[PDB]
RNA sequence: GGUUAAGCGACUAAGCGUACACGGUGGAUGCCCUGGCAGUCAGAGGCGAUGAAGGACGUGCUAAUCUGCGAUAAGCGUCGGUAAGGUGAUAUGAACCGUUAUAACCGGCGAUUUCCGAAUGGGGAAACCCAGUGUGUUUCGACACACUAUCAUUAACUGAAUCCAUAGGUUAAUGAGGCGAACCGGGGGAACUGAAACAUCUAAGUACCCCGAGGAAAAGAAAUCAACCGAGAUUCCCCCAGUAGCGGCGAGCGAACGGGGAGCAGCCCAGAGCCUGAAUCAGUGUGUGUGUUAGUGGAAGCGUCUGGAAAGGCGCGCGAUACAGGGUGACAGCCCCGUACACAAAAAUGCACAUGCUGUGAGCUCGAUGAGUAGGGCGGGACACGUGGUAUCCUGUCUGAAUAUGGGGGGACCAUCCUCCAAGGCUAAAUACUCCUGACUGACCGAUAGUGAACCAGUACCGUGAGGGAAAGGCGAAAAGAACCCCGGCGAGGGGAGUGAAAAAGAACCUGAAACCGUGUACGUACAAGCAGUGGGAGCACGCUUAGGCGUGUGACUGCGUACCUUUUGUAUAAUGGGUCAGCGACUUAUAUUCUGUAGCAAGGUUAACCGAAUAGGGGAGCCGAAGGGAAACCGAGUCUUAACUGGGCGUUAAGUUGCAGGGUAUAGACCCGAAACCCGGUGAUCUAGCCAUGGGCAGGUUGAAGGUUGGGUAACACUAACUGGAGGACCGAACCGACUAAUGUUGAAAAAUUAGCGGAUGACUUGUGGCUGGGGGUGAAAGGCCAAUCAAACCGGGAGAUAGCU
RNA sequence: GUAACGGGGCUAAACCAUGCACCGAAGCUGCGGCAGCGACGCUUAUGCGUUGUUGGGUAGGGGAGCGUUCUGUAAGCCUGCGAAGGUGUGCUGUGAGGCAUGCUGGAGGUAUCAGAAGUGCGAAUGCUGACAUAAGUAACGAUAAAGCGGGUGAAAAGCCCGCUCGCCGGAAGACCAAGGGUUCCUGUCCAACGUUAAUCGGGGCAGGGUGAGUCGACCCCUAAGGCGAGGCCGAAAGGCGUAGUCGAUGGGAAACAGGUUAAUAUUCCUGUACUUGGUGUUACUGCGAAGGGGGGACGGAGAAGGCUAUGUUGGCCGGGCGACGGUUGUCCCGGUUUAAGCGUGUAGGCUGGUUUUCCAGGCAAAUCCGGAAAAUCAAGGCUGAGGCGUGAUGACGAGGCACUACGGUGCUGAAGCAACAAAUGCCCUGCUUCCAGGAAAAGCCUCUAAGCAUCAGGUAACAUCAAAUCGUACCCCAAACCGACACAGGUGGUCAGGUAGAGAAUACCAAGGCGCUUGAGAGAACUCGGGUGAAGGAACUAGGCAAAAUGGUGCCGUAACUUCGGGAGAAGGCACGCUGAUAUGUAGGUGAGGUCCCUCGCGGAUGGAGCUGAAAUCAGUCGAAGAUACCAGCUGGCUGCAACUGUUUAUUAAAAACACAGCACUGUGCAAACACGAAAGUGGACGUAUACGGUGUGACGCCUGCCCGGUGCCGGAAGGUUAAUU
RNA sequence: AAUUCCUUGUCGGGUAAGUUCCGACCUGCACGAAUGGCGUAAUGAUGGCCAGGCUGUCUCCACCCGAGACUCAGUGAAAUUGAACUCGCUGUGAAGAUGCAGUGUACCCGCGGCAAGACGGAAAGACCCCGUGAACCUUUACUAUAGCUUGACACUGAACAU
RNA sequence: GUUUAGAACGUCGUGAGACAGUUCGGUCCCUAUCUGCCGUGGGCGCUGGAGAACUGAGGGGGGCUGCUCCUAGUACGAGAGGACCGGAGUGGACGCAUCACUGGUGUUCGGGUUGUCAUGCCAAUGGCACUGCCCGGUAGCUAAAUGCGGAAGAGAUAAGU
């Protein structure tokens, strides 16, 4: 499994 | 680091061994379905 | 000719490309089936305290496992069958046993049948621990059998408060316990979904849970239907009919009457006589008949050819109530096993008939005629029928009759008339199903298929557990499974030799593809820009031809030329998809309906269930069509509308119907794959959270509370001084515990750690071993935290192929 | 990057106006071929010089085919003169294709016309298997460290032996539990397994190995808790629970030392013990409970005292006279060990003791316990370390000589003492103190009922039997357990050497165990872990992140503020080595001999030998530096928030969040409220308003004002309105 | 001011220079008294600010010690990948080109390096929107319901007083 | 900083919650195949083979500037003031080279010293403790140390004469 990266914008 | 397994055979046969689980009719239950698909190892007892 | 100059200039291949040749890897294709799948016809539908199902451990000439079996341990007795061979398998060998009937094998009937398991002497973490009683043994240490669970029923004996009693208690007899596929009855009973949302409704009384029973179960002998004629228990099939109806009158749900079939069976109590043991049924013996559980016989071919081998070819025969199949060195009627037919049972047992006992009562007369019931009020449920005008059925609740001179029903209700007699019971057949037995069948599969499993598969393996769950078949006719020689490490591997038809079948073994990776040859390639090809094309190589030149490979050079799929107004697009190959992978099936095509019959067409030696025939029950109009009654080639139509609406000349194929539609998963979720039943607190019980741990070094003593002070205190004391969720700091900062690591050493520092460190501390709390629940000094690497509702299985107007 | 002719280039090769050419498309026309369609000529289901015309194509509609498997055709036909399959080649049709052949293979295949479909694959981040790519790149798992000689072997960086070096040593050693399950030992082998090689291995293979009256388990006993006759409850299932019955992590009988195996030992052997039952004999005899009582039997903290384990020194015994100056010396090295048991009952702890008497109590009884009185004794009893004696003329013991397979085996074997230090162990389940007020049962002791009191039974002494069964190897902070790994992780208990140190910190070492399963070179950038740094010193940066710095003991000294405790180790400063002296080894501690005393012993008082041993001062002395290493606080000032210790998002948030003591409100009269449960019941609580629940606030200090309209809650009930029912 | 939008409010202190900090002001956009107000010693891996010390934090890096990186021998991955004979520029173009046009440049091939691009790799986008999706949660959304409460009847009978 | 989940204030909302209002805390992965770029090699070619030294097509680097002095207190200006042009000197920043000097480092040199272990012991040494902690320091490397560089001059020009 893995945890959604949070690298993400708004 | 500590994990989920730590053995006990007091424990493990207090918890899911012959006498145990024939105790319930539920697990009588999980007896006869074992009995059923034919598992070489009915229960966890040795 | 030499020397210069200018111009041109092949030959190089580190490697690479293309083509071809030869290999490697790999196990696709084809062929094969002692395995599966779907059925047909039968049988058998249970096992168990006389100890089951399922196991554990043993048991051999036995090291393991499988298959048997149980300390009498791959078996013992007996009765049959059968027998010249035989000691199960991997799996040889060893030591033996038999050969005409005590080898072995098969069947019937017994004996033995450890331990666990309803498990039953008690306990227990299943295959273990601990007894009691009694009988009998003696070597005086013990030993061997038997009995000792619980519950229900019955009978004895005893036996409280409490005098009898009763409760209770102790024995003794019986019975029940558990397991097992589906089918059946009953007690409970979803949600997803559909309604394009969603409440009624649907899904569905389905899934699931629980109880009970049988080979079937259930139902069943009219207080039933009909309609003024009648039918005459129940169950099942085809119609009636998608009709009448039900329904946010939406989605959808959906009869009955009646008809055709399968199969038919009726009785007993609510009571006494006269008769009398009548009929009938159940037990049992006693035979017969027919099965079942071992078995017996069972016809008929030679020659030659090819070939390793003949069953094939070519000749000439023979059997057939046997040309069903299988095997045999390639395809066998006559080689073998069988098959068709004809036979067989010591013993056990089924079925049927007869018969004997043990019960059982037949017939006749006179009576009797199911009451907290029917009905009603209230609340629900079941009837297709959702309260609706709702009959009828069941009742949680509250009432409550008549009772044969009487009641029930005839879909509100009343009258009339028909029909039946509830409130007590029993009943075969037609019907449903297949864990299991036997035989047989398939336009069913052929190793990624078919059961998950053709193989020691519910195994290996995964998970705490419930549970999940594989991969893996083929040498050859016969192992003849390669003696021997050689290299090598007394290897591996290989070369010879040998076996065999073939080793181009060598156990990594039938056939052996593709991707992919190599060796060789031909050509191209080191000044050359891009979907890599195409059109043109020299040169080289090579195969034919005879010089006509064609063919093949390569290809300098040159014109043109930005992959494919999907999705889009539009993609070279820098939008999605794909590392490649091979295998697999998606519009089907059932029913109904409409249309087209086609075939048959035709104003008719056609049957369904069912019968049936049975794809025939019977069965026309029904269905569609030939007549429509109207809401309907009704009328009718007309009819409706209206008072009425000169009218207007719908009809009237026009062939349909039954198959087959196809195009649509409808219900089912409905072209395939994919949700997040909802519901149901289980598994998890060996992790973690809290709690409970019982244990353990906290080096060392400080601070010095209260209190106490002795002084000083006070009338006594208070107060004060000194000394003792050792208080604290006190201090510093290891173990221990925590995890604040930074670096590293981030396809880790590690699916959360390491290094250097950091906080707590006698406490609301920490820790060991047990225990308890379970999923809309737990637990939580509270973050939606934690509850087995998963948490704004765990995991597993089921509903389930939920649904997915989306991709 | 010229980038505004596509470029070159052009003064026409631009533009304007006339022309005549040419190039230019799959358009058009030619010359062939295929197909659709329309009306014809004859003939027409067919077809004919037909003719005219049409033929880009997604969604989609219509039409016609190919091929695959299976059934009939087919007991036919094809086939060991080579079937299918595969792999080449050639031919052929508009296409899906077809035909034939060479090779491979070695046994099936199948015309034709129909019939039926699991009937055609490139894609679905499709499924399964195989094989690429990155790529011979990353990595080969803690930077604790290796080196050499010899040996075995086909082969040695990795195995064996030897000699060095390095690492751990409160562990990286030793022994266990839990857990694993043979990994243990020996032989043999190197395919696979081991991140390399491997002769080696926790790998493969074959043997061997686990010995118990005392250790555990089992057993007796109970805790939480589980089950639970009857019973209560519940649609069924079932739930709860009494009597009972299970359930250790707790309570209960007993063994020590020495020796020995390749691998086992409190289990075997040697030596010396002990315990509980059974039986028998003998003697004396009140026994006896499903009963009573006692006992078992229990906290935290703290304080010492007495001890031992253990260590040090001396003595003794044995050995040494030193690879290089010195070393016959106050020198160097080693050894100097002995248990349970038995006897003694010590330091010390606890308690008054002994009779008689009475008594509605201890469910009945009791001689016991608990009570009441009286008498008399100045003691008695209980517990308990340790020491000593015995065990032990033994064992062990440095070493010795002989043999031998480097092992070994056999024999012999000296001293075997004292002082001092000293535990976290023992006395101690004690003592003292505190509040939060600290299991049970049985074994055991005692008491009597019923039932026996000739008996039985009890007590005592001997003899004697019996003590079964199961576990026992090995790993056990790890390569054997939990983590997919021979995994920088996790995992409970026991043991605790020397020097320095307060210490179990830390450094260096002992015993003991290891160098971490790829190496060898090179000595770039860059990265990681570290060292040092001119000058400046926070200019860096969101931020002194990080690093640097501070760091010990003694002494001096120490502010605001304060709840008077603190703040505070505030800050700040001084002294630290070595040698000598005071005092050759002091003060102190320990304490022998000796000498007195004893109703006599493990005695008391003297006595001071001998050991151990700070601290201070003075003098001297070395260095740049004496808390010299390791180890080991940065400090101060202002301010926000929370009182504080604590708790929390396991795995990005430790906070101002939560908790918290305190405060207030409210509910709750005990068959309590409330909560878990269809119910029974349980918790609340075996508690009773000085109690409990809920809510909010959040130490302490000073305080907490106004609004009852709205919304809740509480009280009232006259009126209005209002259900079932009638 | 954890509360002040305007706003870096104004003044004072601190600095050479202070949108932070500290002290006040009150103009409280939009504090306020147990959803407590104000103060408060001590405590804090608490937040902000300042000073001393201290330093490679920095000016501005240099050198050195180790472990990798590099070479050799042995063993030997991974994510990714339509196929590649995989240049620059300007322009064009599903509108940011290794692949199109034009043009320029470039012998064939490794090794050590750096990451600008390959709209690089990872994961059917978490933001936005949509579906007559899902789930939890809230409430005076709707419809119910457990529970609580009211009355009638039943269990449940007989005197008396108003 | 913004931009998740924690928490709080003000504000809005009955409430769950919300706020380009505010406050505190809060995981930044990739071993380079291709292009590109910086270096460094192999292969072949350049027409016999080989060893050297060159030409320079082409490409890159470099191109900054202050202040004093002289001209000159002159031109200009009533004065206050104060040059153009031209020539010197001395700096800043930047770049290159170098290590003589000034320094850093110099865990490979020498010494001091703490704790402990060992060499039998003493003495003298060695190991370990960050190189134990320190004091110095050769060569090398190195800057802060010291040398040098930017030009002048031509050609063709821009604006302008
Ligand atoms: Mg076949
Ligand atoms: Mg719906
Ligand atoms: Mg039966
Ligand atoms: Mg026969
Ligand atoms: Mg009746
Ligand atoms: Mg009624
Ligand atoms: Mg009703
Ligand atoms: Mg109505
Ligand atoms: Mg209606
Ligand atoms: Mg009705
Ligand atoms: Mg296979
Ligand atoms: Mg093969
Ligand atoms: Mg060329
Ligand atoms: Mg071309
Ligand atoms: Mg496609
Ligand atoms: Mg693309
Ligand atoms: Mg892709
Ligand atoms: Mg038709
Ligand atoms: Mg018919
Ligand atoms: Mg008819
Ligand atoms: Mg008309
Ligand atoms: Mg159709
Ligand atoms: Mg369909
Ligand atoms: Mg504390
Ligand atoms: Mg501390
Ligand atoms: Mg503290
Ligand atoms: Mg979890
Ligand atoms: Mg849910
Ligand atoms: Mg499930
Ligand atoms: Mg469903
Ligand atoms: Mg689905
Ligand atoms: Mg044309
Ligand atoms: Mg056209
Ligand atoms: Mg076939
Ligand atoms: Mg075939
Ligand atoms: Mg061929
Ligand atoms: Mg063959
Ligand atoms: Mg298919
Ligand atoms: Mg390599
Ligand atoms: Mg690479
Ligand atoms: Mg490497
Ligand atoms: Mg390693
Ligand atoms: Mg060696
Ligand atoms: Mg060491
Ligand atoms: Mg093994
Ligand atoms: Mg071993
Ligand atoms: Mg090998
Ligand atoms: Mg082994
Ligand atoms: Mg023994
Ligand atoms: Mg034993
Ligand atoms: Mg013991
Ligand atoms: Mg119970
Ligand atoms: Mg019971
Ligand atoms: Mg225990
Ligand atoms: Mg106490
Ligand atoms: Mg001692
Ligand atoms: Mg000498
Ligand atoms: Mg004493
Ligand atoms: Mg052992
Ligand atoms: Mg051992
Ligand atoms: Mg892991
Ligand atoms: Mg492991
Ligand atoms: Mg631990
Ligand atoms: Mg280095
Ligand atoms: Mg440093
Ligand atoms: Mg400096
Ligand atoms: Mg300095
Ligand atoms: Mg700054
Ligand atoms: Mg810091
Ligand atoms: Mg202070
Ligand atoms: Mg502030
Ligand atoms: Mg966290
Ligand atoms: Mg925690
Ligand atoms: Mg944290
Ligand atoms: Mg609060
Ligand atoms: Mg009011
Ligand atoms: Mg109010
Ligand atoms: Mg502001
Ligand atoms: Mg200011
Ligand atoms: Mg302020
Ligand atoms: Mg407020
Ligand atoms: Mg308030
Ligand atoms: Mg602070
Ligand atoms: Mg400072
Ligand atoms: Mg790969
Ligand atoms: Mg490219
Ligand atoms: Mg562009
Ligand atoms: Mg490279
Ligand atoms: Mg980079
Ligand atoms: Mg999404
Ligand atoms: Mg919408
Ligand atoms: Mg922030
Ligand atoms: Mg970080
Ligand atoms: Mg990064
Ligand atoms: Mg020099
Ligand atoms: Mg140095
Ligand atoms: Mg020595
Ligand atoms: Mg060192
Ligand atoms: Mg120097
Ligand atoms: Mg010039
Ligand atoms: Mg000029
Ligand atoms: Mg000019």
């Amino acid at each position: 499994a893995a945890a959604v990266r949070n690298a993400r914008w708004a | 680091m500590k994990r989920t397994f730590q053995p006990s055979v007091l424990k493990r046969n207090r918890s899911h061994g012959f006498r145990a689980r024939m105790a319930t009719k539920n697990g009588r239950q999980v007896l006869a379905r074992r009995r059923a698909k034919g598992r070489a190892r009915l229960t966890v007892s040795k």
